[PDB]
């Protein structure tokens, strides 16, 4: 999706690991 | 007068947190002045007082060898407040006039 | 209940509204603990509000009966 | 009187200016033989409490008392000084000289953080009061 | 509806405060070793929610505790000051300096941009009452 | 409540 | 609850549907005066 | 479900 | 009582003998 | 035995009196009396604003009112 | 004509203002020049001779704090600060006189 | 007088002698 | 009137 345009899903949660 | 009955109160208490500004500023100024006791006012009674000055000795954190009670940070810190406390009075007595006022214009 | 009682209930809420928010800022300028400069800024703000609110209401109401009284019979 | 952050911060600076003139108390005497009674220096400790005035909320730093430190007291063999005991030991306090370098620094760092604080802060305070103006 | 936008701002610089002086509180006792109780300093952080009560769809932020922040407790080798541990281990507070800057910009920014909310909303419902005449 | 705000008076009375 | 956006453009609403009725009267009671007020 | 804003949801927490 | 607090009472003299009288 | 005359005459004093203590205020201060506080100095000019506005409002609606009755036919 | 004698006061007080700004940026201006005694008015007294005579000030010189030896007496600690009152002093003139005639003003607007 | 107050006589010179 | 200003006119000279 183009940033800053409106969707009617939310985004998944983020995560940062630090080990994969 | 009721419009004093109604103003009075801010008036009082900006005139004395100007009076408080004073001595604040003067407890900077004699700083260095040997055997100088550092001198407030309980901004509270007063104003109690006033609405129905007697000064009150700081109580020293740091004895000092020339008697001079006056600390930097605790005063700095105390006229910092007035100065804002001064301002918010400023702008809560404005408010009301600019009310009373456009109450009346028409 | 009638047109009368409902603006002096207007009138009345309106004072009310403007004494708690002066109220407070007496409270908070008295130094006692608990009363927050933000919610002194923003009951001031409303009071203003509803002050400016209830002066244009006087204005259209007191507009309006000019206009009736105006009507030729 | 103060505000809430006024006073935490104007706390925290009254705190520092105390550790750091117990340290300069102590770096100033850190050769003395006597006081003035007869009795040696004993190095000063400045203990900060947490000055919480509700309950486990908040609260600036206060300072309870400045106690004396409890060290071996350094002894130095000079017979000859009217301070000697039996043994002939004149006690030189036990004020440690890099210990209160490090405390003065630590002191005038936490000093400027908290000045950077209130500095901040007041803008945040002089802005707040055009909110009904 | 611009009226719900002064309780959405007013609830949000109340919280924005309340972060503020946490943060304050926790940097102003970086230094301490003891509590009220004897207790070492735990540094302290607020936790955000969305003001809304079940069914509401977007409010402000509300403080709903504070909460002991989780790090090691910073021991200091020091088995010559009154208060120490078993081994001399004193506990001094897990305080991080540099996050307590930091939250103390962001929380003065973010202050000064609700301010800016209030303000904006205030002279449009001015100008809302303005709307015929 | 339980946490005074940085804008409020000294909680100490 | 109603906000001002609703509370004035209503107050406008009503105001200006007042001093319509009070215009379409009077126009009415000025014919009919003039009507009485003749000569036969 | 929110949570404490700032310094300590923004540096890399633990994994677990 | 709290270092910066209000009393109605002066501060004694800072006085610091060199030698004990 | 009221009077509407000395009512007037009385307001108009009232109003006069709190104007000329502003100004004898502002006297004072400007010449450098001590005792004398600027902010009291600006909200007694304000309070003295205040005064004649309610003066001004007041025969505005005495006016209306005289010109609506004295406009009338009998 | 007496909207000259009601505003008189404080048109006067904003001229005399006005001529000792200029008195003390001459002795802010003259800080280094040897020889040069810095010179002042007493504001109140010209002022009380300005109302009672009718509308050449009396220059009168400021007593030296500390001897330099260009001769110079302009102390520059006292010269700025009665330069920032004198300032506050005639906007605070400004603000009265103002004050005044948009009162007159607003009678005069039906 | 007061040593910033307003005299209307000047200050008398000031010289500063090698010698006296 | 005036002189030089500053430096060669505060130092202590000899009389002329």
């Amino acid at each position: 999706g183009v940033p800053g345009a409106l969707s009617n899903q939310p985004a998944p949660p983020n995560e940062a690991p630090i080990a994969t | 007068d009721r419009l004093d009955a109604a103003l009075r109160f801010q008036q009082e208490a900006l005139n004395l947190r100007a009076q408080r500004q004073e001595i604040l500023a003067a407890n900077i100024a004699n700083a260095d002045t040997p055997g100088y006791q550092a001198r407030d006012i309980d901004f509270a009674s007063e104003l109690k007082k006033v609405m129905v000055v007697d000064l009150l000795y700081r109580v020293p954190d740091q004895p000092s060898l020339d008697g001079n009670t006056v600390d930097m940070d605790r005063e700095r810190t105390q006229f910092a407040d007035n100065s804002l406390k001064y301002q918010m009075g400023l702008t809560v007595l404005g408010s009301q006039l600019k009310g009373m006022m456009n109450v009346l214009q028409g | 209940v009638s047109f009368a009682g409902q603006l002096h209930a207007a009138l009345d809420r309106i004072s009310d509204r403007q004494a708690a928010a002066r109220v407070q800022a007496e409270k908070f300028t008295l130094g006692e603990p608990g009363i927050a400069l933000n919610d002194v800024m923003a009951d001031m703000q409303k009071a203003s509000v509803s002050m400016q609110m209830g002066i244009q209401v006087r204005n259209k109401l007191v507009a309006a009966y000019q206009e009736v009284m105006s009507m030729q019979v | 009187a103060l505000l809430n952050i006024f006073d935490i911060a104007g706390s925290a600076l009254a705190a520092q200016s105390k550790r750091l003139n117990v340290a300069a108390s102590n770096l100033a005497n850190a050769d003395s033989v006597t006081g003035p009674d007869g009795q040696p220096y004993r190095a000063k400790q400045v203990v900060f409490q947490v000055d919480a005035a509700p309950g486990q909320a908040t609260g600036g730093v206060k300072v309870a008392s400045v106690i004396e430190s409890q060290a071996p007291e350094k002894l130095v063999y000079e017979p000859g000084n009217p301070l000697a005991d039996a043994n002939g030991y004149v006690k030189m306090p036990n004020v440690d000289v890099v210990g209160e370098m490090v405390n003065t620094m630590s002191a005038s760092r936490s000093y400027q953080a908290n000045i950077e604080v209130l500095n901040t802060v007041k803008s945040m305070m002089l802005k707040t009061l055009t909110l009904g103006q």
